[PDB]
């Protein structure tokens, strides 16, 4: 999840020169989610449950 | 110092085509007004430029 969203981040500054978007758009499959991203569960399913907030609310603008 | 798009902000010329000195300060706000007694506007463009200087330049202003 970090070793692609640091990517993207970085990519987008060149491109992004007011008045576009980035022209790599970046699409990630989450297949049987619940065993990784409980509810609640022990902190060993934590990690995994951060970086992944992360692109849920500042992704889009990568 | 090569980028075109920003020598407005380095090298800044006046009518005479030479820098300005400490001396030219009111007019560069004038810039932003026209004066006292008459309803005015100020639009300010902004497409070649890139995000990272923009806040620079809004918290100056």
């Amino acid at each position: 999840s970090r070793m692609i969203f640091d990517f993207g981040f970085h990519y987008s500054k060149n491109r992004h020169v007011g008045g576009a978007v980035s022209d790599v758009p970046i699409l990630v499959v989450c297949e049987e989610a619940h065993n990784y991203l409980p509810r609640s569960g022990g902190a060993a399913y934590d990690a995994s449950r951060k970086s992944i907030e992360r692109i849920a609310k500042e992704g889009r603008k990568y | 110092l090569a980028d075109p798009r920003l020598q407005f902000l380095f090298y800044p010329k006046k009518e005479d085509g030479e820098d300005l000195a400490t001396g030219d300060f009111a007019d560069v706000v004038r810039q932003f007004v026209g004066y006292m007694t008459k309803s005015n506007v100020s639009i300010i463009d902004l497409s070649g430029i890139p995000f990272e200087v923009l806040s620079i330049v809004v918290s100056l202003i």
